[PDB]
């Protein structure tokens, strides 16, 4: 692993989901049971690290 | 079903599943609604 950046355009291996884009600091609310997200035909829109 | 039946009766409900589609609805917070 290494450390992560926020507000950036990076490329991401969130455990083999690799993506590209910038990250920011998200208001949404994750439950406990929750793993990552998507928000609309499988594009992960948020994910907690 | 098991019971702590204390030496001296109990109310439940049971239903069977079928498969077949649904529709849901989520909120703000990721929770179903409807």
């Amino acid at each position: 692993s290494t450390n992560l950046v926020k507000n950036k355009c990076v490329n991401f291996n969130f455990n083999g989901l690799t993506g590209t884009g910038v990250l920011t600091e998200s208001n949404k609310k994750f439950l406990p049971f929750q793993q990552f997200g998507r928000d609309i035909a499988d594009t992960t829109d948020a994910v907690r690290d | 079903t098991l019971l702590a039946l204390h030496r001296s009766a109990a109310a439940y409900y049971v239903g069977y599943l079928q498969p077949r589609t649904f529709l849901l609805k989520y909120n703000e917070n990721g929770t179903i609604t409807d």
